[PDB]
């Protein structure tokens, strides 16, 4: 069919744009927060692969949760979560964003930042390398790669 | 009140942009010089009460020159005629009022 | 003669960009005054002719005035170009 | 590399080229090819209106010689 | 006829903008001894489209507590703005010949600034505030001296028409004769802009996004595109005023290359600038308009009146 | 007209760009995505409270100002009379009297903002 | 009637002064004194006069930056108001815009007498001047005669202006 | 009289009807004042142009600087008042009767 | 020869004008053909709208408005 051919190009090209220019919002929270900024330095340069932060939500693709998450501060993610315009992606980095790591035993600390937000990409560490963080970040992209909208809109 | 110190020591502080027929830069004229110059000429020194009555023709000239507004009734009454005589179709305007004139240097 | 060159080395080490501000002006004011080329000038802006030079009735008794723009009478441009 | 930021330059530069070019050659099509006529002032707007009436065909570029005197 | 060429002169100028941002990201990277965008396209030549791309096709938000008719205009003025001050630029010919060219960029630049204050007040947000007033301030800070350079310098010109300038700067260029006045204008031209040093309306350390906080998606990418064909412009206007190309009515088109070339140069200035000092407190940079360039600025205003009487150098036009 | 036509198609590419902007998208508009922002916690009081301004005085002094540049940019076609000196005399007086305006608001500590 | 610029120009002016003077939020109010400021300075360019409407445009934009500071400051009124935002500023928006289509109906078709004189229309190109001469802008003149003609006028103008930076600074010092 | 020269003077009128009824604001009020400067300014350049009168062409320049003079001085009074009040309301003016 | 050569086209088009006058007036009940409206009999420059009245609006526009928005 023409239609599907089309909507298959179309998808393509706007997967194509949206996994090429990822603006994460410039967040952090804890030590892992250090591996990021050594994720924009020279030796790995993120922003060769169109990744470049912006400070505001409003301007922002990527929230890349880099940092034990705590119960005082649960809300305040969740809100600038919220102000993200779609579509938008969650990275979880690190034990604590992960699990809660080395303090999921805490009372004040949320055990996984995926009880507050939905979290797309997992990365291991405590704390991961700069290298681990550039390795989530490309597979995200694989991710939106395989996302069909137009596809899916045309088969309803 | 008038303290007329620009008389007494000849001075011309402000009379140089009274009229427009008063010394122009690179004697630009204005639109009405000739009609400003015949009724001032004519009212002068004959004072104010005198120069209304007298020279009544000099500044109703002027006063047409300066808004036009017998000039624009004139026209009025001219295209209104016209356009009732085309309305109705006798006119039929000449081809140099149209557009196909042959136009000269 | 002592007063004024301890204030003025004191405004050059505090603010240079008033001192040379007030020299520029004070050049400016001054100099125009000084200069013979100033006539120049405006013997240049009275050689433009921006209006129409409207010819006069020839009288008889006007010997200065030319008959002709080629004529040696009237004022010349000599001087202008060779300036 | 510092020579691959050249790429990116060069495409800056043939895309700042356009406008200039593109200005001077759609004068030089519009105005018969001789340069667009400048009028800054009135005297100027007379002669380009003249240019206009004496040219048989309406427009002020195409100019008549000495072919027209007889 | 006349349409293409205004669609000419419109489609180019962003194309260049667009690849504008390529080229700041690539020597800010390679002067922080990283390499910037080579992976989206060859030497990341296709970068800018995946931007673009990727911000028409999100979501624009309108904020609840904003004001939307100014919210909406106030982009729409900045681009628009941002591609009408292109119109009177002789490159060599420009599209719109005016007498008053200058005054023409004058007035419409200072038209510019009501699109970052009216965006700051309609969002209704205390940060976008804060930005809006900064632009207030900016804007105070620059213009007078600006106003009076412009002057100075164009004392030289006979006119405000920009084609004299080429004209004017036949044999030399004309920042051998004002390289003072021009040192000011290229500061003044960086507050005008909102650069680096200057660039207080973002401040983004500072106020995270400043004006324009609470805008997404395509709204907030004209913003972005006036503002670097706002970068463009202003050195292209330099170019034309400091630095004249010899211009061969025959060969239009060396005239034009050279005039780009140095449009670049200065473009390139202003992004090594960006990427070399700290920013400005605001207040630091009004009084460095008001108690630095002002009297230098009149004291020069008066040395410019001044010369060509003195030395009977008045140039020609009425 | 040429000038009108711009100003037309200048408008009409931006407010297309708008159009386009919110028309194309997918839009999931929520409450909390639409409230205002300020670093991921509520606003404490209203954005449309008085904002002091401290430069407010030079701020009025900009509007007088800006009044002498509408008088000083006539500058080059004066400099075309034949009275010269009186040309220049006038010049001159106008930047000296702008000059002492500055004198005066610096020496009375007019340039300094208010705390 | 040619073309109709210079009429919808004229209107259009007079719509931001209805705009500014139904006394709304001092933000929309300055928008409207701007829009006024422009479509004026467009008028003057259709009369030969560039330079002065380039001049005034440019004052009242370096102006109305000024208010809407000041405004900000001391004119915040925390739900400010919109022309619809209230029924006393939409009222007034209202008899504005009629009161001027009725005075413009008045005088259009017909030829009425209002407060000093007529008018039957016919368009602004009619009382043209038709001279034919010039290397100059005679407005430029005009306009540059004030350092030559003009003296008085420029004394008492920078005497003026210092006094006011003077008479800001002493009404402001508070004490 | 053309339909120009009326559509100023309405403008003027409606500036001035704008200045005289007040509404809360101060600055809503210099701004009507600003508005009849900005009509006489107008009026006077289309008058000007119109006769050709050449000397006159610097009467609106003089006419502007004038009007700077009456707003920086209105906007003075306004931080005072404001300053005495916290709000720039023209009901706060009644200390003195009649 | 600019001036003679304007001389002669607005004195053209001002007897142009007449003979038009005299044809669309002349049923009207008292109007004099060609009567001036000034008690002066010395010469007055035509107001533009006493040379292009009678013709077409693209003549009046370029006469008006063509050296003002030519760009
Ligand atoms: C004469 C009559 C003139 C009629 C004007 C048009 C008719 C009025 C309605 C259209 C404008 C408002 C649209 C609207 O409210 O949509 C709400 C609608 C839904 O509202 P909502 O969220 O349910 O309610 C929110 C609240 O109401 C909260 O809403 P809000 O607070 O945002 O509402 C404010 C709005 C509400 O409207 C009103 O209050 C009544 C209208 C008064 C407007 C006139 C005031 C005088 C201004 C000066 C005159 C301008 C020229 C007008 C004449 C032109 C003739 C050709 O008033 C305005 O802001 C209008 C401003 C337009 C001025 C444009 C000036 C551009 C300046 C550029 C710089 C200068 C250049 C040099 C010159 O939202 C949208 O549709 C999306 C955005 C729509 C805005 C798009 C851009 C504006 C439309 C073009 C306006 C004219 C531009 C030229
Ligand atoms: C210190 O970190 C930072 C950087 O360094 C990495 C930056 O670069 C930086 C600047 C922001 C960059 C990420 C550049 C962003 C690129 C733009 C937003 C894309 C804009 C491009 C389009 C909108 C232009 C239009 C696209 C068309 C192809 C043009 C033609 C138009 C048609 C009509 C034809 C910031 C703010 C920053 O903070
Ligand atoms: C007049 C025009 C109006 C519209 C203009 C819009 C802009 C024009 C379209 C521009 C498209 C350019 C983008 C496409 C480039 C693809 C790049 C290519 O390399 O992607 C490959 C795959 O390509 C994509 O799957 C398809 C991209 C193109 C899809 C079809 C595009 C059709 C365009 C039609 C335009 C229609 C416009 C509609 C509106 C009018 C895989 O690369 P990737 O895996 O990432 O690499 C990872 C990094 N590595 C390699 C180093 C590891
Ligand atoms: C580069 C600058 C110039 C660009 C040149 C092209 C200009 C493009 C135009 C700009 C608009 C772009 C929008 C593209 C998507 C279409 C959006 C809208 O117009 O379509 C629907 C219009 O349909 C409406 O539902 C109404 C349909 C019918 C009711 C009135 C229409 C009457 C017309 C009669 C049609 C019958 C056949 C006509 C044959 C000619 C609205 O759906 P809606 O969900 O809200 O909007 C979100 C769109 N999404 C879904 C893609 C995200
Ligand atoms: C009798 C009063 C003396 C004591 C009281 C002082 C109060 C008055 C303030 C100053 C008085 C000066 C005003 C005099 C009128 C100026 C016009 C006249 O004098 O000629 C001018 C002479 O102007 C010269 O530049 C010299 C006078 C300028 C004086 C410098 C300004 C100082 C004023 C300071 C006091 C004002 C208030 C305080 C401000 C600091 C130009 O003439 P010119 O151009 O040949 O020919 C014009 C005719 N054309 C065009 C057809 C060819
Ligand atoms: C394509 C389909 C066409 C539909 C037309 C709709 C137009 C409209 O007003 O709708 C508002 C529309 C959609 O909003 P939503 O309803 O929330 O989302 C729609 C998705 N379902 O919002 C917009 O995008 C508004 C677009 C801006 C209007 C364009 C015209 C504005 C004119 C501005 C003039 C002033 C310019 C200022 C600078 C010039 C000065 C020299
Ligand atoms: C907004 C204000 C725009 C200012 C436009 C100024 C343009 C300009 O200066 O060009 C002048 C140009 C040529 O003059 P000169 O070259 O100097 O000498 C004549 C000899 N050739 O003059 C013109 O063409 C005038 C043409 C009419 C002026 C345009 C008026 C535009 C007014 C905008 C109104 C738009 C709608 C109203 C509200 C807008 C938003 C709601
Ligand atoms: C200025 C530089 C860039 C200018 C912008 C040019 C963009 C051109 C490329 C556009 C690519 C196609 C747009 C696709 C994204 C539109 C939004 C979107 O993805 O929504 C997908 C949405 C999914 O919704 P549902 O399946 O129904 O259920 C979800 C609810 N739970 O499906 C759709 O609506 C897709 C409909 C087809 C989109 C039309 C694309 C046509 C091309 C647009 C060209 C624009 C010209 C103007
Ligand atoms: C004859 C022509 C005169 C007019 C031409 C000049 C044109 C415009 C130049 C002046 C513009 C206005 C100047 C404003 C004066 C400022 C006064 C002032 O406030 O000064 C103090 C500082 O004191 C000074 O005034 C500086 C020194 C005194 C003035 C400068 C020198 C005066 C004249 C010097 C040059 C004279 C000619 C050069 C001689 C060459 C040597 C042979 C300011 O410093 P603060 O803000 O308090 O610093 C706080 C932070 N630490
Ligand atoms: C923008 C670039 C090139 C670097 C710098 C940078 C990031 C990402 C995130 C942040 C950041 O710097 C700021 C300011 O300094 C710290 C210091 C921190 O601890 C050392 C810390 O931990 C949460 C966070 C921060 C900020 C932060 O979130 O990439
Ligand atoms: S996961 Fe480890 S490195 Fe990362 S924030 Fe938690 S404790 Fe620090």
């Amino acid at each position: 069919s023409r239609g599907e051919y089309v909507v298959a190009k179309l998808d393509d090209l706007v997967n194509w744009a949206r996994r090429s220019s990822l603006w994460p919002m410039t967040f952090g929270l804890a030590c892992c927060a250090v591996e990021m900024m050594h994720m924009a330095a020279p030796r790995y340069d993120m922003d060769r692969f169109g990744v470049v932060f912006r400070a505001s939500p409003r301007q922002s693709d990527v929230m890349i949760v880099a940092g034990t998450l705590t119960n005082k501060m649960a809300p305040a993610l969740r809100k600038v979560y919220d102000q993200m315009p779609e579509p938008r992606y969650v990275v979880s980095m690190g034990s604590c964003a992960n699990g809660g790591g080395y303090y999921h035993y805490s009372y004040s600390v949320v055990r996984g930042c995926d009880r507050i937000v939905p979290v797309d990409i997992y990365v291991p560490g405590c704390p991961p390398t700069a290298e681990a963080l550039l390795y989530g970040i490309l597979q995200l992209q694989r991710k939106i790669k395989r996302e069909k909208r137009l596809r899916i809109w045309y088969r309803r | 009140p008038f303290f007329d110190v620009q008389k007494r020591l000849g001075l011309d502080l402000d009379r140089w942009m009274t009229i427009q027929s008063a010394e122009q830069p690179h004697k630009i004229p204005g639109r009405c010089h000739a009609f400003e110059k015949e009724w001032i000429e004519c009212a002068h020194g004959i004072g104010g009460i005198r120069a209304e009555k007298e020279c009544k023709i000099e500044f109703d000239d002027f006063v047409e020159c300066l808004l036009r507004q017998k000039t624009m009734k004139r026209l009025s009454a001219i295209k209104r005629q016209r356009d009732k005589l085309i309305k109705e179709g006798k006119y039929t305007p000449p081809p140099h009022h149209l557009g196909k004139e042959d136009p000269r240097p | 003669a002592g007063r004024i060159a301890s204030f003025l080395k004191n405004a050059w080490a505090k603010e240079p960009v008033l001192v040379a501000s007030f020299a520029i002006g004070g050049l400016a004011i001054i100099l125009p005054s000084l200069s013979p080329y100033t006539n120049y000038a405006i013997r240049i802006n009275r050689a433009t002719p921006y209006n129409y030079p409207v010819p006069l009735r020839d009288d008889g008794n006007m010997p200065d005035v030319p008959s002709h723009p080629q004529d040696p009478q009237g004022p010349s441009l000599e001087w202008l170009k060779n300036l | 590399m510092w020579f691959e930021i050249l790429p990116g330059i060069a495409v800056m530069a043939a895309c700042l080229f356009i406008p200039g070019m593109a200005t001077a050659h759609i004068h030089k099509f519009t105005n018969g090819g001789k340069e667009k006529r400048v009028a800054h002032f009135s005297y100027q707007w007379n002669l380009m209106e003249r240019d206009r009436r004496i040219s048989g065909v309406n427009r002020y570029h195409v100019t008549k010689g000495l072919e027209n005197i007889d | 006829m006349f349409m293409i060429n205004i669609l000419s002169l419109i489609i180019p100028i962003l194309l260049a903008v667009a690849f504008l941002t390529l080229v700041e990201r690539k020597v800010l990277g390679y002067m922080q001894l990283r390499k910037g965008p080579n992976v989206v396209g060859p030497y990341g030549l296709l970068q800018p489209i995946a931007d673009a791309l990727k911000l028409f096709t999100k979501e624009p938000l309108r904020p609840a507590t904003s004001s939307i008719s100014m919210f909406i205009i106030a982009p729409i003025l900045a681009l628009s703005l941002a591609l009408t001050m292109w119109v009177p630029l002789p490159m060599p010919y420009p599209l719109i010949n005016m007498n008053l060219g200058v005054l023409f960029m004058l007035a419409m630049s200072s038209l510019a600034v009501y699109s970052i204050l009216w965006s700051g007040w309609a969002s209704n947000s205390k940060y976008a505030l804060i930005g809006a007033l900064r632009a207030v301030a900016q804007t105070i800070s620059y213009e007078v001296t600006l106003a009076i350079i412009l002057l100075s310098v164009l004392l030289m010109n006979g006119s405000y028409t920009l084609s004299t300038l080429i004209t004017t700067q036949e044999h030399i260029w004309m920042i051998f004769t004002s390289w003072p006045l021009a040192m000011m204008w290229f500061i003044s031209t960086l507050a005008e802009t909102n650069r680096a040093p200057f660039d207080l309306t973002e401040g983004e350390s500072e106020l995270v996004s400043g004006f324009n906080v609470e805008y997404a998606a395509g709204p907030f990418a004209m913003f972005f595109m006036a503002e670097y064909a706002n970068i463009i412009m202003m050195n292209a206007f330099t170019a034309i005023l400091f630095l004249g190309a010899s211009h061969d009515p025959h060969t239009p088109e060396l005239y034009t290359i050279n005039f780009v070339l140095k449009t670049l140069a200065l473009t390139i200035t202003f992004l090594w600038i960006r990427a070399s000092y700290p920013r400005f407190r605001y207040d630091q940079l009004m009084h460095l308009l008001w108690k630095s360039f002002l009297p230098l600025t009149l004291a020069l205003c008066m040395w410019h009146i001044s010369l060509p009487i003195m030395t009977a150098s008045i140039p020609p036009q009425s | 007209m040429n000038i009108m036509l711009t100003l037309l198609t200048n408008v009409t590419l931006a407010s297309l760009l708008v159009l386009i902007a919110f028309w194309l998208p997918q839009l999931n508009a929520y409450s909390e995505k639409t409230s205002p922002y300020e670093c991921g916690f509520d606003p404490m009081g209203s954005a449309r409270l008085p904002f002091s301004m401290k430069f407010f005085l030079v701020a009025i002094t900009f509007l007088l100002f800006d009044l002498e540049i509408a008088l000083l940019l006539p500058l080059p076609w004066a400099s075309q009379t034949n009275n010269l000196k009186t040309m220049l005399t006038m010049a001159l007086f106008l930047l000296i009297l702008l000059a002492a305006s500055l004198a005066y608001e610096w020496t009375q500590k007019g340039l300094e903002w208010a705390e | 009637m040619t073309m109709y610029i210079a009429f919808i120009l004229s209107t259009i002016f007079v719509i931001g002064f209805v705009g500014f003077s139904s006394k709304p939020s001092p933000i929309y109010g300055g928008l409207g004194l701007i829009v006024s400021g422009g479509v004026g300075c467009g008028i003057v360019l259709n009369f030969g006069g560039s330079f002065l409407g380039l001049m005034v445009f440019l004052i009242y934009l370096g102006g109305m930056l000024v208010v809407f500071g000041y405004t900000t400051a001391m004119a915040t009124e925390m739900y400010p108001e919109v022309w619809v935002s209230n029924k006393t500023v939409f009222g007034a928006f209202v008899s504005g815009l009629m009161m001027e289509f009725c005075m413009v109906y008045y005088a259009l078709k017909e030829e009425e007498v209002e407060i000093i004189f007529k008018f039957n229309g016919l368009g602004d190109w009619v009382i043209y001047d038709t001279g034919d001469s010039g290397f100059f802008s005679e407005e430029a003149m005009g306009i540059a005669a004030l350092y030559s003609y003009g003296t008085w006028l420029v004394i008492v103008t920078g005497w003026s202006l210092l006094i006011g930076v003077v008479v800001i600074m002493e009404i402001t010092r508070g004490n | 009289m053309p339909l120009v020269y009326m559509n100023i003077i309405m403008a003027f009128a409606i500036a001035l009807a704008g200045l005289l009824m007040y509404r809360s604001h101060l600055m809503s009020s210099l701004l009507c004042l600003e508005g009849m400067m900005l009509s006489l300014f107008i009026m006077s350049t289309l008058i000007i142009l119109n006769t050709h009168f050449t000397l006159a062409n610097m009467m609106p320049i003089i006419l502007l600087v004038f009007a700077a003079c009456e707003a920086a001085l209105g906007l003075s009074l306004l931080v005072m008042v404001s300053n005495t009040y916290g709000t720039d309301y023209v009901q706060n003016l009644n200390l003195l009767q009649c | 020869l600019f001036q003679a050569e304007k001389d002669r086209r607005v004195l053209q088009m001002l007897r142009e004008n007449l003979e038009e006058e005299a044809i669309i007036m002349k049923d009207v009940p008292d109007w004099k053909v060609g009567e001036s409206v000034f008690h002066t009999t010395r010469w007055v420059t035509p107001m533009m709208g006493e040379l292009y009245g009678l013709r077409t609006n693209e003549e009046i526009l370029s006469a008006t408005y063509g050296f003002i928005w030519y760009t």
